[PDB]
């Protein structure tokens, strides 16, 4: 199917430049364009600019002096590069392709890709584990969980028993601490006649300090 | 307001 | 630059009500419009091009319709996978441009939540810090209060709470509540609690621990 898949979340220093790299599948860039898209907490979607099929470009107007779009189109890939990033421009940016190759509806995303822009340092989280017992049980049913903590910057993504269990999976949104370290926990509920048999492991993958954590948590 | 932890409306 | 106004900012529906979104431009746009549905940790997702035309893949509950500067998005009867938010774009005027956006919220029976608390991990201890979780499940509406103690102590402004966006499958909240210490004064101390109130509960629910 089409697809595209683009590069991981990461911090940028202020003032200094931001990429992102954009890999399609299902279609060839000679005959599509690949545009880009940003979403913001001031300004929500904003749409940046595109390169077309034979490698022209246009760019939004408040971007035409700091940003620039380039491919590879045997690699597949668009690359994405911004100049003097200021915190404001801590966004999601998205690639994404249109139905048709001259048009503007994007029926096609990548994932997005979360960039923080701070002077701070990138730091992996702490995990540790929310213990079930009579006091997270209830009709049966025991609640358990993992506990993230102190990680910059956003965002960490947990998953449970390597994605085979998600029902009753709630992962809380992270606070920001007065560390300036984000935290957060994710939670699950079982049975907990399950919980002498079955294993249950949070997944975190901190992705922009590639810290990779497998917690157990048991009883 | 926009929230970047969630991607929703907040 | 069009500017694009959505209104209202939330909406709030029972299930199987029809409900519609309002996108107006500062000028005329004829048909040019899209419309996006956004989910919860999701990208944009295109449900309607052209104003009226329809997306291979998208419910047929979901329509469009209006020409000019005044169109509405339109859902003939709401499902629980509809909370999200819904954004209009259009494209008659270089650059396209979006609305602000709406946010779809869904209502339903009062749910007490479950509350559930944890302990610090020695793990942690030995990190010379102490979170205690408190962990309210399945509840709605989403107002609640979580209230600490320590040895009969009330705590104020050492915890933090999250909320879970809405539920798209039962339409509840969930929220944690967390009370962090540091080692020394967790260890000074016996009794930690966590009193919840909500709509849903005839009185208070208080879940407590003692240190060992």
């Amino acid at each position: 199917q089409v697809q595209l898949k683009q590069s991981g979340p990461g911090l940028v220093q202020p003032s200094q430049s931001l990429s992102i790299t954009c890999t399609v599948s299902g279609f060839s860039l000679t005959n599509y364009g690949v545009h880009w898209v940003r979403q913001s907490p001031g300004k929500g979607l904003e749409w940046l600019g595109v390169i077309w099929s034979g490698g022209n470009t246009d760019y939004n107007t408040p971007f035409t002096s700091r940003l620039s779009i380039n491919k590879d189109n045997s690699k597949s890939q668009v690359f994405f590069k911004m100049n003097s990033l200021q915190s404001n421009d801590t966004a999601i940016y998205y690639c994404a392709r249109a139905l048709t190759y001259y048009d503007y509806e994007f029926a096609y995303w990548g994932q997005g890709t979360l960039v923080t822009v701070s002077a701070a340092s990138t730091k992996g989280p702490s995990v540790f584990p929310l213990a079930p017992s009579s006091k997270s049980t209830s009709g049966g049913t025991a609640a358990l969980g993992c506990l993230v903590k102190d990680y910059f910057p956003e965002p960490v993504t947990v998953s449970w028993n390597s994605g085979a269990l998600t029902s009753g999976v709630h992962t809380f949104p992270a606070v920001l601490q007065s560390s300036g370290l984000y935290s957060l926990s994710s939670v699950v509920t079982v049975p907990s006649s399950s919980l002498g048999t079955q294993t249950y492991i949070c997944n975190v993958n901190h992705k922009p300090s590639n810290t990779k954590v497998d917690k157990r948590v048991e009883p | 307001q926009f929230d970047l932890s969630t991607r929703r409306l907040k | 630059d069009i500017l694009l106004t959505q209104s209202p900012v939330i909406l709030s529906v029972s299930p199987g009500e029809r409900v519609s979104f309002s996108c107006r431009a500062s000028q005329s746009i004829g048909t040019n419009i899209h419309w996006y549905q956004q989910r919860t940790n999701g990208s944009p997702r295109l449900l309607i091009k052209y104003a009226s035309e329809s997306i291979s893949g998208i419910p047929s509950r979901f329509s469009g319709s209006g020409s000019g500067t005044d169109f509405t998005l339109s859902i003939n009867s709401v499902e629980s996978e509809d909370i999200a938010d819904y954004y209009c774009q259009q494209n008659n005027n270089w650059p396209t441009t979006f609305g602000a956006g709406t946010k779809l919220e869904l209502k339903r029976t009062v749910a007490a939540p479950s509350v559930f608390i944890f302990p610090p991990s020695d793990e942690q201890l030995k990190s010379g810090t102490a979170s205690v979780v408190c962990l309210l499940n399945n509840f709605y509406p989403r107002e609640a209060k979580v209230q600490w103690k320590v040895d009969n102590a009330l705590q104020s402004g050492n915890s933090q709470e999250s909320v879970t966006e809405q539920d798209s499958k039962d339409s509840t909240y969930s929220l944690s509540s967390t009370l962090t210490l540091s080692k020394a004064d967790y260890e000074k101390h016996k009794v930690y609690a966590c009193e919840v109130t909500h709509q849903g509960l005839s009185s208070p629910v208080t879940k407590s621990f003692n240190r060992g």
